[PDB]
Parts: structure tokens; C-alpha cells; sequence
RNA sequence: GCCGGGUGAUUAGCCAGGCUUAAAUUUAUUGUCCGGUUUAG
């Protein structure tokens, strides 16, 4: 379950294996017809690998009795979801995150209009600066 | 967090009333075998399991750039959009500050959490103190919490209200006492420092669910532990 | 002159009075009381000898200190019903509270306000007042005095202290069509104009600093409500039509109790417990007994009323 | 800090015999030594270097005050929101003060976005000034820069 | 102390070393913290909640006692 | 439209079965042995 969950966010990869090297263990991926080491991955794939692996570890540790631990409740805060990701991946990260963990409340701050193309009006808050009564202040407006 | 004589009031199915009923029952019976099979424990378990954890609303006064503001958050997903300098991160740190006290009181009661830094107070002349408040709703149970700090140099005092968090955390510890593998809520924070968390000792042999409760943020050695866990 | 009147009234000699003056700020007892729900509360109450001498001082000082007419707590011929009648015909309601209201009153503020009223008192009288109406918690080296609740002289003093704040807020709210009232450490505003109650939290905050230093606003107990949700003021529910009520749940609470009483299934103390609730409800509504007699008959109700 | 100190000394003047004053400071240090040893000798050599620098007194057209103004205006070009940047001395230390709107901020209170631009531009200008001390306009040297 | 067993007699000496540390700390400075009982030294059995150490010091006719205790994580009561 | 609020009447009655009515995203009922208010002996 953990391996397939990680592979869900990286469709270009085929399988992940934990080869036991004589000196020490190591993890081997496979992209295309090549075998890659984790140290040789790009920055973008590293960020997704760490984020999803950490979430899966926390959920599994905190929910031992559940048949499928991914359903556990909680709250997760993420800042700047659009780091080191090209626009192609920016349009599908949100729905995959919500579908994989359906019972977790998410608070996300964004910076680019690519993500805003796939978010319902109900869950959008826009910060604005308005000077009222001679004093500058911040307001939040629904779309 | 008291035994109480179970004042009758009127009939209700609140989680708190079940908590008090169980506490009152425990003070008389001594045999743990009877306690583990009592109907009150079953009712408390069912109520706790059905409830869904989600934060309700938050307000900020004189904290960093924000002067006065109140937000209501959805129960499944909410997104904040703005340019640089609009305090997108400030809201996230405010929520982390509030959640830290709840985290602290689960490991051990009367344990302090995270305070307000002295340089985070607003820089205006007429400001005197900063406050953050929040509300947590468990279906029908409502709790609230206030955190505040006075500006350095002033000679008027302010205090924090920690009755709600202490009471809510006591329920989790009590149910954890009589249940073998009781679940706990999940709290996490992925700041902007995660870029080199993955971008960049004595062997562990024992794992536990409280290992993830040491800190609310993700940084450095957490990545190493993931490899050892895998 | 106040020391002479107290001495003559209670027939105290010079030595006993001197000893009492020194020992007075420590004759208090601290105890816990249960909370409705889970928790506890802390109360401090003076001894019997100090209580009946504090009442005499309050009686002496009452006809000389003005009190604003918007304060509806600890006042003669005023109660909850008079408080709720002000907001019974408004659409939007906002409520706010204080933070540790009673323990923020100190002799420095009290004497500062007393000097402004123009009443001149001697040094001996000031010494007598300071050492009699205040509580000293902690060790004897604390040298701090707080008012505290549970003593007969505290509720009167608080109303006198907050006179300037009451007066300043009343005429500010009148000019904008807002109804304002205060009960102990609770403040309420109500109006019909839309989008006007969002500006008062800053106004009260600015007023507090100017008129009474030390006080502060608890920001976690601010409530906004309208006609589409539940509305109540200090324990009485306001119907959308604009009539005071006790609540549907309490009405069915009492009806079943009386019905069970008609079958002879009620205990001795439950009759006494319910009779007070019936009297209070009849005071709030004014026609509860008529509705009860129209259902169960006058003979049974009269027997129940005269029972015991 | 050093650039500001040199600019302040040049603009305020009143140094008189600055080289002689530094030499007298070196002599006083030597007398105190006659009346940790390696550090004292290094400090004496630093005092002699200061005396030599004051004796030189290039006072070129691209003086310290002009370089300070060019550096500050260079950074301010990339941040139109701000108004001015000053180096405030207090508590026996120096701190950077920036004015935005009507609120003065320290360096640590800026957001990440302005932190990145301030760091990168300042590092760009520092090397250009240090590498080309002969040109009238130091922001004209040649080089190659790789940015990711 | 004489005897062989798996619990180890050095544990007893370690307990004494913990207690005396507090006495030394207070002498150096008032209310200075000493040495606490860390989490993992408590027993791993299911029916345990906390660990305690009790000691007494006698000086002629002057008797003092000290108790040091630590409870497991997530316990209902703290010590 | 929908959902959440107000409650006279209703029932071997604090559950339920009916009829009315209200709306910016916007209440989840409190502290006694003191103080003033209601009812009684
Ligand atoms: N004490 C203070 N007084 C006034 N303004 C302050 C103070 N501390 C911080 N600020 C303001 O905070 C702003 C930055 O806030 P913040 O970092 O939350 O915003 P952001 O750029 O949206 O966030 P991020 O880039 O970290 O996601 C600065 O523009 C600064 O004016």
C-alpha cells in the first residue's frame, strides 16, 4: 500500500525495490529503461517523495486498528504547494491529494493561477489590501 | 477534570455528559473487569469515534502585519491566494501556535507549549498587546482557546485561557487508558524549509505512536527516520 | 468622620479596634465550588465579624456615590427582566465580556475616583477604608490588595467605579441608534441597521484605556447573532415575534413533572424543587399558571401549591 | 559597516592628522604592551595599516559616500515599495532599518520574497565593487553569471 | 552485595548515584535542577505506570527523605 | 428549493405524532454559603 501510494504521484516510474547492498541497503527506482538511485533524482521528484512518504508514515503510525489507515482524521497545513513543479503537475496535485486522504482537513496557500483553475468557488479566499478610515488593513473576499 | 456529583440538569447526549458520567462511576467501582465492560464506556467510545475533528474559525488581533481579522475555514479544503507581503504565512504560523498547546497537553498535562516571540508584535505606536483565538468543534462539542502577549515595556498584565484544551485533552488520555490501540488525531506542518529537508547514532529498535508527537513541524532528522522505518 | 461612627456603633475600644485594623485584610476563607459541567471555581469569603461591619460601611456610603442608570446589576428594583426588555424589539445582537474584572480593582483606582467626586476625607478615614474593604492574597510581603467577589462591599464598589465608562459609552451609542446595557462584567449591544455592529469592538477598546486603566477585553467570548438563530439575553429567550420566554425544553420539563405528580410518583424534595421553578416562570411569563389550570384543572394545582 | 564608517569619516572630515592619530594609537598600544601577545601584535599591525591607509588618502571621485549611495540606490531600484534604507547604530551595534509605508522594519522582519532579491542583488554588487576599483563606474565590469 | 543474576547489581548503585546528584546541585546553587529519570528506564510491562526511588539520610537525630518519580507517556495522572 | 432556528396544541408525557411562523457566512446557556430580584413559612 505504501509503495503504490508513492507510485501514484510519479506515473513515469515502474517499480521501487529495496536492494540489500553488501555494505548497506539502498533503494532502486526504474524510469524508462534505466535504473535510478534516489540520490540521482531531480529536485521536484524529491519533494513529492518526501511529502507523501512522511504523510503515509504518520497516518500508519497513528491508526493501528483501522483496516485502511489512510482514512484517519486530522489537520494538515501546507505552504506554497507550487515549489519546483512544472505547470503540467500543478493542475492535478490538488485532486490527487484530496482523493488519497479524504478525511483530512487541508489548509493550503498558493502563488500561481494554474492551481486556481481547478478549485471550487466555495473553497477560495482572496486577501486584499484596503485603506479604511485612514488606516491600511487586510480583508478577505469570497469569489 | 473533576469527579462532581453529576448534576441532573436536563436530558442530553453531549460527549461531556458521558465523560462526567464515566468519571462518577469510576470513583465507586474498583474492579477493573467490571469497568472495562460498563455500558458507559461503550457510549463514550461510540461518541468519540463518530465525531470528526475539524477547526471552525479563527481571529487575529495586532499580530505581525494583520491588525484585525476573522476567518472561517471549510471542513475539507480551503485555499488562500495573494501576492508577496500579504501575510499568507502569518495565518499558518498562528494556527500552528494554537495547535501546539493541544499537542503538548496530550503527552503530559500542565506542560507549556509555544509562546509569542517578542519581535512578532505589531510595530505601531498605539499597540499594547497581541492576541490569537480559535475554536474547535467536535460535531456538537465546542472548545475555544486564547493566546496573548503584552508588548515589552508595558506594566499591565494579561493571561491565557487554557481550560478548554486541558479538558479536551483529558478525554483523549482517559480513553487511551482503557483501550489497547486507541487512535489519535493527526497534526502536521510543512513549512518552506522542507526544500532541503529532503534536498540535503544508536540504532532504533522500539517504535510508538508518541514518536510523531515530539514536534509539530517537519525538518531534518524526520527524513532519516523514514528510511529506518521503511 | 467615619471612624467615630463605626466605633460608637459597635462599641469598640481603642486597642481592639487597632488590632482589628491590622488583622482585617487576612480574615478570609478560600474554597472550591462545583461547576455546571466539569471543573471547579475558587471563592474567597470573609468572616462573620467582618461581614456585618462591611455592610454598615456600604450603607453609609451608598447615598453619596452616583451610579449610572444603565447598570442593571446589584441595584434596587432591577433584575434580569428589566435588562431584557431593552433589546426585545431589535434584529441584530452582539455580546462581549471582560477578563478577570473583579481582581483588577485596586485602591489606587478607587481613591483616584473618590478624589474626583469632590468628597474630602481625612487621612485616618482613608487608612480605615483601605484596610477594611480589600483582600491581601499570598504572603504578608505581597503588599497587593484586590477587591475579589464574595464580600458584601464589592458589588456596590464596582458600579461606582465604572460610572465614567458607562456614561461615555451611553451617549456615543445613542447617536448611532444602538441600544446598550451592562450587567456585572457583561456588555450587550443591539440594533436594526445592517453592517453597523462591526465597528464597536475598536470603540470600546479605545474607551477602556482612556477611562479606566488596567482593564482588558476577552476576545474569545464575542458573539454576533440575528433573528435566524437562537437569541437570549442573560438567560431569557427572545422569540422572533418579540416576546420573552423561558424555552420549549423547560416547558416540557415542567409539564411532565406535574403529570407524574398527578399519579403520585414524586418525592418530597422534588415538589419543593419544582415549586420555585414554577414561581419563577410565572414571574417571567405572567400566564403560565393559567395555561396549567386550563389543562390539569384548578383542584389539582391548588392542592399541589398548598402541599407541604 | 566598513564602507559606511569610511564614508562618514570622509563626509564629516574633522580627522585632522588621521595618520598621525593612528600612529599615536599604535605607539600607545606598544607602550601598554611594554608595561594574547600575538593578538596584541596583530592589533598593532592593524593600527599601522590604518595609519598607512589614512596617510594615503586617495579621495577619488568614486569616494566612499558615492559608492554607498550607488549601492543603496541600486538595491532600492528593485524594491519600489520601500522608501529608504539606513544603518542605525545603537546598543554598541549596527542594525539595518527599512521604511515601508509608515512602518519601520528590521532586516529579519521582511518576507521571503524581498529577502531573496536583497541577498542576490547585494552579492552581485559587492563583487563588482571589489573586483573593479579603477573604473569610474564600477558597475561595468565583465563576467559570467549562472542562475538556476 | 553478593549474588549473580540478570538484573545487575550495578543498577542499585546507579539508583544511589541519581539521588546524591540532587544534593550536590542544590549546594552549588539554589533550586538548581539535578538528574531526572529518563523515559526508557521505566519498565516495559503492561501493568506499570511509573517508576519511583525513595531514599533517607540521617545526621545524628535529623532525618530527611527524598522521593524521585517519573510516569510513562500519555498517563492519566502526572507525578 | 434546501438546511438550521422560535413554540400553542398533543400525548401512562422530559422521548413522538401533528399544525403555524423566522432568515447577510454569523449563540455551542453560564457561579454559592455573598449581592440585589421572584415565591412562600
Ligand atoms: N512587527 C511587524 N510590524 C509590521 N509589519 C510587520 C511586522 N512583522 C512582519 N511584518 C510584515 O510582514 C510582511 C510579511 O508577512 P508574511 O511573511 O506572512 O507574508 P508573505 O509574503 O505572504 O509570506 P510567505 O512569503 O512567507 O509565504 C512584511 O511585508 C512586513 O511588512
Amino acid at each position: 500500500s505504501v509503495i503504490n501510494t508513492i507510485l501514484k504521484f510519479l506515473p513515469e516510474f515502474q517499480w521501487i525495490k529495496l536492494v540489500y547492498g553488501d555494505d548497506d541497503y539502498k533503494i532502486i527506482l526504474k524510469k524508462g529503461e534505466v535504473e535510478l538511485d534516489i540520490q540521482q533524482l531531480s529536485q521536484g521528484e524529491k519533494t513529492i517523495f518526501t511529502l507523501v512518504g512522511d504523510l503515509a508514515r504518520r497516518l500508519i503510525l497513528l491508526n493501528p486498528n483501522l483496516s485502511n489507515p489512510l482514512l484517519g482524521y486530522g489537520i494538515v497545513l501546507i505552504d506554497e504547494i507550487d515549489l519546483h513543479l512544472h505547470p503540467q503537475w500543478q493542475q492535478t496535485i490538488i485532486e490527487r491529494l484530496t482523493s488519497t486522504f479524504p478525511n483530512v482537513q487541508f489548509v493550503i496557500t498558493t502563488h500561481s493561477p494554474q492551481v486556481l483553475s481547478t478549485v471550487s468557488s466555495r473553497s477560495v479566499r482572496i486577501l486584499q489590501e484596503v485603506e479604511v478610515d485612514g488606516v491600511n488593513d487586510l480583508i478577505v473576499s469570497h469569489p | 477534570m473533576w469527579s462532581h456529583p453529576q448534576f441532573e440538569k436536563i436530558n442530553k447526549m453531549n460527549l461531556e455528559t458521558c465523560y462526567v458520567d464515566f468519571l462518577e462511576l469510576e470513583s465507586h467501582v474498583i474492579n477493573e473487569d467490571y469497568l472495562k465492560e460498563s455500558v458507559e464506556l461503550q457510549k463514550l467510545i461510540s461518541t468519540l469515534n463518530e465525531s470528526k475533528f475539524h477547526l471552525n474559525k479563527i481571529g487575529i488581533h495586532d499580530f505581525k502585519r494583520i491588525r484585525e481579522l476573522q476567518i472561517s475555514l471549510e471542513d475539507d479544503l480551503t485555499v488562500f491566494v495573494g501576492d508577496n507581503g500579504f501575510g499568507k504565512s502569518t495565518i499558518l504560523d498562528a494556527i500552528a501556535i494554537v495547535l501546539s498547546w493541544l499537542r503538548s497537553n496530550i503527552e503530559k498535562e500542565s506542560k507549556p507549549g509555544t509562546y509569542i516571540k517578542s519581535h512578532e508584535v505589531n510595530n505601531s505606536v498605539d499597540v499594547e498587546y497581541a492576541s490569537i483565538d480559535a475554536n474547535i468543534k467536535l460535531k456538537d462539542f465546542n472548545t475555544s482557546i486564547l493566546i496573548t502577549k503584552a508588548k515589552e515595556g508595558a506594566y499591565y498584565s494579561r493571561n491565557n485561557e487554557l481550560l478548554g484544551v486541558k479538558k479536551l485533552a483529558s478525554i483523549y488520555r482517559l480513553v487511551n487508558k482503557y483501550v489497547d490501540n486507541a487512535s489519535l488525531p493527526l497534526m502536521a506542518y510543512y513549512s518552506i524549509a522542507r526544500s532541503y529537508i529532503g534536498g540535503g547514532a544508536k540504532t532504533k529498535t522500539v517504535w510508538s505512536k508518541f514518536d510523531v508527537y515530539d514536534e509539530i513541524e517537519f525538518d531534518r532528522n524526520d527524513f532519516t527516520d523514514f528510511f529506518q522505518w521503511l | 468622620q467615619l471612624t467615630s461612627k463605626i466605633i460608637s456603633k459597635f462599641n469598640y475600644n481603642r486597642l481592639a479596634f487597632q488590632l482589628l485594623l491590622n488583622e482585617a485584610p487576612k480574615k478570609y476563607k478560600v474554597y472550591y465550588i462545583p461547576k455546571r459541567g466539569a471543573g471547579f471555581r475558587v471563592i474567597a469569603q470573609p468572616t462573620k465579624e467582618l461581614k456585618n461591619v462591611q455592610r454598615f460601611i456600604v450603607s453609609l456610603l451608598q447615598p453619596k456615590l452616583p451610579v449610572h442608570h444603565k447598570a442593571m446589576a446589584y441595584e434596587y428594583k432591577k433584575s434580569i427582566k428589566d435588562n431584557a426588555l431593552l433589546h426585545k424589539d431589535n434584529n441584530y445582537i452582539l455580546k462581549m465580556d471582560f477578563q478577570n474584572f473583579f481582581n483588577k480593582i485596586k485602591p489606587d483606582i478607587f481613591f483616584s475616583k473618590l478624589e474626583n467626586t469632590g468628597l474630602k476625607l481625612d487621612s485616618f478615614d482613608e487608612n480605615t477604608l483601605r484596610n477594611l474593604l480589600f483582600w491581601r492574597p499570598g504572603k504578608k510581603r505581597s503588599t497587593t490588595l484586590i477587591l475579589s467577589v464574595g464580600a458584601p462591599s464589592s458589588p456596590f464598589i464596582s458600579n461606582f467605579v465604572m460610572y465614567d465608562f458607562d456614561k461615555s459609552l451611553d451617549d456615543w451609542c445613542r447617536n448611532n441608534g444602538i441600544t446598550y446595557s451592562r450587567y456585572a462584567d457583561d456588555i450587550t449591544f443591539s440594533t436594526n441597521i445592517k453592517d453597523i455592529l462591526c465597528r464597536v469592538p475598536k470603540v470600546v477598546k479605545k474607551m477602556l484605556s482612556l477611562h479606566v486603566p488596567g482593564l482588558s477585553i476577552n476576545e474569545s467570548k464575542t458573539i454576533f447573532t440575528s433573528m435566524a438563530h437562537n437569541r437570549h439575553v442573560t438567560g431569557v429567550t427572545l422569540t422572533p415575534q418579540g416576546n420573552l420566554s423561558i424555552g420549549r425544553d423547560r416547558k416540557r420539563m415542567l409539564f411532565a413533572k406535574i403529570h407524574k405528580y398527578s399519579l403520585g410518583l414524586l418525592s418530597s424534595e422534588e415538589i419543593n424543587k419544582t415549586k420555585g421553578m414554577i414561581a419563577f416562570a410565572n414571574y417571567l411569563e405572567g400566564d403560565f399558571l393559567l395555561r396549567l389550570q386550563k389543562k390539569y384543572g384548578c383542584e389539582l394545582i391548588t392542592k399541589f401549591l398548598m402541599e407541604g | 559597516v566598513f564602507l559606511h564608517n569610511r564614508a562618514s569619516q570622509e563626509k564629516l572630515s574633522e580627522s585632522q592628522t588621521t595618520i598621525n592619530a593612528l600612529f599615536s594609537d599604535i605607539q600607545s598600544l606598544k607602550a601598554t604592551l611594554t608595561q594574547v601577545i600575538k593578538g596584541l601584535e596583530l592589533s598593532l599591525k592593524e593600527k599601522l595599516n590604518y595609519m598607512k591607509s589614512l596617510q594615503s588618502g586617495e579621495h577619488k571621485f568614486n569616494n566612499a559616500v558615492s559608492l554607498y549611495d550607488s549601492v543603496i540606490n541600486t538595491i532600492l531600484k528593485f524594491l519600489p515599495e520601500f522608501q529608504w534604507i539606513k544603518l542605525v547604530y545603537g546598543d554598541d551595534d549596527y542594525k539595518i532599518i527599512l521604511k515601508k509605508g509608515e512602518v519601520e522594519l528590521d532586516i529579519q522582519q521582511l518576507s521571503q520574497g524581498e529577502k531573496t532579491i536583497f541577498t542576490l542583488v547585494g552579492d552581485l554588487a559587492r563583487r563588482l565593487i571589489l573586483l573593479n576599483p579603477n573604473l569610474s563606474n564600477p558597475l561595468l565590469g565583465y563576467g559570467i553569471v549562472l542562475i538556476d
